[PDB]
């Protein structure tokens, strides 16, 4: 009985050189749950990130708005359009998009999330064309 | 399988015996040897293995 | 319109290689056979999905 089509064999050859008494409490250790964070919004005069939307952020805004226009139907465009993509794009260009860009720069160990909330209607818009 | 040699006298370190020996170990030894408290040597002997969910063994070969 | 340059035209022996586009081309829809283990589509054209 020639079987053939063997499952081979697999070999790993390397080493991972990853460079007060105590007992078992259940509350001092463990706690897989992470502490709830508090949102610190950096004041509008202390924001040091770009006031021009990146192509990534502008694309994300347009995509989110287009999806929400696919589920909803409300908009502020005087010129009506037949596609949610067009409506969202013109909403971004006309500076009437109902979305905010939150840029997170910190995770403080005290459970503090420091963010900069940027208004796309006041921001510069990249090429996108 | 493990083999315990006492100056030429050998006796098989069966998993139950190893389990008792590891249960004899305190947390201070584990911590002071760097191992995490969740990595206590007692956990290395299993009396109730996990039968994996049928999601990872579908079709009715590992089930054999 | 005649070409300005004289064009080199003559018989050349040509072979049809047995790589048909109709065999190679494949298109799949949004649904079909899936792998029981990973839940992903099956592999390739032969399995009618992937």
């Amino acid at each position: 009985l020639i079987m053939d089509d063997l499952v081979e064999e697999y070999v790993e050859t390397e080493e991972e050189n990853l460079v007060e008494i105590v007992e078992s409490p259940s509350i001092c250790e463990g706690f897989v749950q992470a502490s709830s964070q508090t949102l610190v919004i950096i004041p509008d005069n202390e924001r040091i990130t770009s006031n021009v939307l990146t192509t990534f952020e502008a694309t994300r805004l347009v995509a989110v708005r287009a999806q929400q226009l696919a589920i909803n139907g409300s908009t502020m465009l005087k010129k009506k359009y037949s596609s949610p993509i067009d409506i969202a794009k013109q909403e971004l260009f006309n500076r009437k998009i109902p979305l905010l860009v939150m840029r997170c720069i910190k995770v403080t160990p005290e459970g503090q999330k420091i963010v900069e909330i940027w208004n796309p209607r006041e921001m510069g818009i990249p090429l996108l064309d | 399988t493990f083999w315990a040699d006492q100056q030429g006298k050998i006796d098989k370190l069966y998993p139950q015996i190893i389990r008792e020996i590891f249960s004899r170990v305190t947390y201070d030894t584990v911590v002071k040897l760097g191992r995490s408290k969740n990595s206590h040597p007692e956990k290395l002997v299993l009396k109730a293995i996990q039968i994996p969910p049928i999601s990872i063994r579908p079709g009715i070969d590992i089930n054999n | 319109e005649y070409f300005d340059a004289a064009i080199f035209i003559g018989p050349t022996y040509h072979q049809r290689l047995q790589k048909f586009v109709l065999d190679d081309r494949y298109a799949v829809a949004s649904y079909g056979p899936t792998d029981a283990l990973t839940g992903q589509p099956l592999d390739g054209k032969r399995s009618h999905g992937g």
